[PDB]
């Protein structure tokens, strides 16, 4: 995101990785759903299952990787004057943990660009604004 | 047979903007958004002749060459003594789409390193730079049979693509004790022109720039 | 039967037959926006609804049912990116009167094609002639016709099929009536 | 894929200093150290945008190209008759580290043969010179996790190496009877850039130039 | 056991084991400046005292002693030239709170790494993940990492090893405790 | 992983995952009629609605999420043409309590399988065992199983997947809960 904010047109496929960070004996299932750019994010499990999805059993597997298909951000809007796609997660089952372990588990996610990513038309990032003046600024001139 | 090629037919330098702006030190807050600088979005529908010549093909792909010729006239007031016309330097900045356009003569956007700028003097050969093909599609759409936004409010015939960008010209010099009138004349000449799907010519003189309405 | 292949090139057999239009002695013309029509009616429509990107090329067939005592000439022309304007107003045409669906629209100024151009020079586009003394049908094949490899069918129309009677229909009895049938078949049926 | 190379990503000319100084004949002793000359130590942390762009790699090696564009405005006082703007010549001297920086407009350091100087006129194309890589180490240290001096008083994050040098600009002409305001605009563009050890970007806007303190 | 070799390259077995740190449910993180630590304690320290120039490359091993009922994720990241800043003040950090010795320091704003950057993008540095359900150890090899062939260990720190708990340690009993052991072994042991 | 291929034979990857059922210490069992379920929910359902004849063979996967401290045995059995009867009445079962849809039903007399047969001899059918100390999953492949080459999915159920806990689930705490997930994948996806 930070690097893409320095450019105007981006295109390519993203990859997303999720890591489960619960106990060794924690078990359960999750449904990861991807929706194409033209559509609405599902709200419930059965309408989520209609589209493309993957059932993740984090009892055995600890990390899951799903590849977002190739997408050109500029054509899809770019101040058409968003909704480029969603990734949602639903609980297929409950979370089963032993009594000795903690009853709350956590999930983290990573994102990266594939080798087909492209950037064009470098611009000025709006992330940090021009501070009127920093603390030591006249030292260079004196 | 070489005279009637599309490249020779369309690659003629034509005046596309002839705006002029005042320069004097406006102590009072008046004449906003045009105090000391001139802004123009790069289009081709401004002039009827060039618009009709271009509106013969559905798709075009070309590089625009910009020549900026500027003249200064003695401020039509105050002392008439012809002390001379000082060598004022000018800054012409090309702002591609998706970037920020300056709103005042002293905004920080004039110092951005992303936007390419040209500094030239009033007593030099006119400045010249060529803008490359800057569309996300493979060619410009002279005609667009569609709506821009995904909402129904989106305007008809306006393509979110194209929109080459904006051209901003200002006087770099801080206000002299005597003001002046600056006339900016900019010429555009397409280059490396490719054309597709020829169309019948246009009768029934134009009624607007945004659309193709007619008075029949 | 002796189809017109538009510009020289060559890129499933559903042939969605539209409702026939009534050709009178006072008809001005009819037009259909190809992606605008042909959707929300069939499997092509359901695919267009389920996908943001679609591929086409179409196949137009126009038929006239007239006897040997009928006379008239029909110009069948496919216009790429036919951006139409309004009349006696500076406002732009709206969504309601641009997107007519499978019903289609009718020309009100066919001499200028509702654009301000000339109907006389409309032959520069891919076109066929229907003279009701030599032939009564016309077939036109179309290419992709887009600046980008992808587009949104719900927002942008690629082609505009126009049927304009250059010579009005005539018979001894002034109650003449000839039906015109239009069939459109998408090609390669790609939706992604 | 060539647009996203490090050379194209960092080799953009950016304004790095926009100081202006008065020129009139100061008979009285006032406005010291900036009577008729402008001094600026060559650094990159002055402007937030360029500082953040550079602060993405631990080590950098580049040659700095300096362009000095200067404009003169009519002295905002005295007689308003536009007699014209005289062709004043300017001297820009590059003082590398370990050398003596001038303290006044008429010091003998301006005549030193060791320091390289550039003489240019107000009515010429802007002066331009390229400073080579001038560090004792193999690359510049954008970040330095150490103390400069061997004493504990040494400042944190300041490397005794680097410190490209100072740029000094003055008006060679002896004071005319009428003073003037001179605005000096200097642009820097890195060239032949090499980068090492990329770093995460910087949030939490900067609070100082010397250090990397934050307001969280 | 499946070490991370930093940037792709490859340049005595003392393995100075530091005192173990206490990982609680409210811990923020720990950091050690590699030349700052590991000296004044052993033969490496005596050599660093006797020489103005030294050569390194180090070898970091991090171990966690947890049962199968423990949960949590640890990010072990080595930051080159981690110049840290202060908080809510324009003054620079001092020698006393920069040079912590073998004891090391603790992060007070691990989300920004005490620099003003983002902890999310800290994976761009040489790093390893410790998830207490798949692995409990991490090994990192480091290069020379200096602009000059020579440097002064007493004044300049080359690397900063940081251990940040992204997912807090948890168990049914809220009195959880997992010790973390760090071992550092200099490489090539050159001092001149 | 070591699937049961029913009777010795071997005949798209959609794997419609049903809602998980709650296995308690007092559960009796669950059953699903394979053509009755799996339709009106997906593309298989839309094809079944659009066609009078359909082809199948299915692929059943059953999973249990339990820890090492859980105990219990599950019998997963697929019964061909499981015509179930009522209890203490001579009237036949009705459409409402025969066609339960994707929700499925629950056994009220699992010892006799709601038929009057014996649960002990239910192993003669294609079946798998789920003992929560050696395995936690079971896979069963099914054949066509019909006397005629054609049948009507809306009126006749070909298979009945039954899950019966022979050994009740148990733990030291009597609030035990193990979810069971069932996934069904039609094979050859033929509809005509």
């Amino acid at each position: 995101g930070n690097i893409s904010r320095y450019y105007t047109h981006w295109s390519g496929s993203l990859e997303m990785t999720f890591m489960f960070c619960g106990s060794f004996m924690a078990t359960g299932k999750l449904i990861l759903c991807y929706t194409p750019p033209g559509g609405s994010c599902p709200t419930t499990r059965e309408t989520a299952m209609l589209g493309t999805h993957i059932v993740w059993d984090f009892g055995l597997q600890s990390s899951i990787t799903l590849i977002i298909p190739w997408i050109s951000g500029s054509h899809y809007r770019m101040f058409n004057n968003a909704n480029v796609g969603y990734v949602t997660c639903f609980m297929q089952t409950n979370l089963i943990v032993p009594s000795e372990s903690s009853d709350t588990c956590s999930l983290i996610g990573f994102i990266a660009a594939k080798d087909d990513f492209s950037l064009r038309l470098m611009r000025d990032s709006p992330d940090i604004g021009q501070i009127d003046h920093l603390h030591g600024a006249e030292a260079a001139y004196q | 047979v070489s005279e009637t090629l599309v490249e020779n037919f369309l690659s003629r330098a034509a005046l596309v903007s002839k705006r002029s702006f005042e320069y004097k030190d406006h102590t009072s807050s008046t004449a906003q958004t045009d105090k000391n600088f001139f802004k123009w979005t790069i289009n081709t529908r401004s002039f009827v002749q060039l618009r009709r010549k271009l509106e013969l093909f559905t798709y075009l792909r070309f590089d625009a060459e910009i020549t900026i010729l500027t003249t200064v006239a003695v401020n039509g007031s105050n002392n008439n003594t012809y002390v001379g016309l000082p060598d004022l330097t000018l800054q012409a900045m090309f702002v591609p789409t998706g970037a920020l356009t300056p709103e005042k003569q002293d905004s920080f956007h004039w110092q951005s390193g992303s936007n390419a700028s040209v500094f030239f003097k009033i007593s030099d050969p006119p400045a010249r730079m060529t803008i490359p093909f800057m569309c996300i599609n493979s060619a410009y759409s002279v005609f667009y049979d569609g709506f821009a936004g995904f909402e129904k409010t989106g305007l008809y015939g306006i393509n979110p693509a194209d929109t080459i960008g904006n051209l901003c010209v200002r006087i770099v010099n801080e206000h002299q004790p005597v003001g002046f009138t600056v006339t900016v004349r900019v010429y555009m000449k397409p280059k490396h022109i490719k054309a597709w799907a020829p169309r019948p010519p246009r009768t029934l003189p134009y009624m607007s720039i945004a659309n193709a309405n007619y008075k029949g | 039967a002796n189809y017109c292949c538009a510009y020289g090139e060559w890129p499933t057999d559903r042939f969605y037959t539209l409702r026939s239009v009534k050709w009178e002695a006072t008809s001005t013309g009819w037009w259909w926006k190809l992606p605008d029509a042909l959707n929300n009616i069939g499997m092509f429509g359901q695919n267009v609804q389920h996908h943001y990107l679609y591929r086409s090329g179409f196949l137009i067939h126009v038929q006239c049912n007239a006897t040997k005592f009928h006379q008239g000439a029909l110009l069948v022309v496919a216009i790429p990116e036919h951006q139409r304007g309004a009349h006696n107003t500076t406002t732009s045409p709206g969504f309601d009167d641009i997107m007519k669906g499978e019903a289609g629209g009718t020309f009100n100024h066919p001499y200028v094609l509702d654009d301000g151009t000339s109907l006389a020079c409309a032959t520069i586009f891919p076109h066929q002639w229907i003279n009701l003394r030599t032939n009564n049908s016309a077939t036109i094949v179309l290419p992709w016709m887009n600046a980008a490899p992808m587009d949104f069918p719900l927002r942008h129309n690629q082609w505009t099929l126009a049927i304009i009677p250059v010579v009005p229909l005539g018979t001894r009895t002034m109650s003449s009536m000839v039906p015109i049938t239009v069939s459109i078949a998408p090609m390669c049926c790609e939706f992604n």
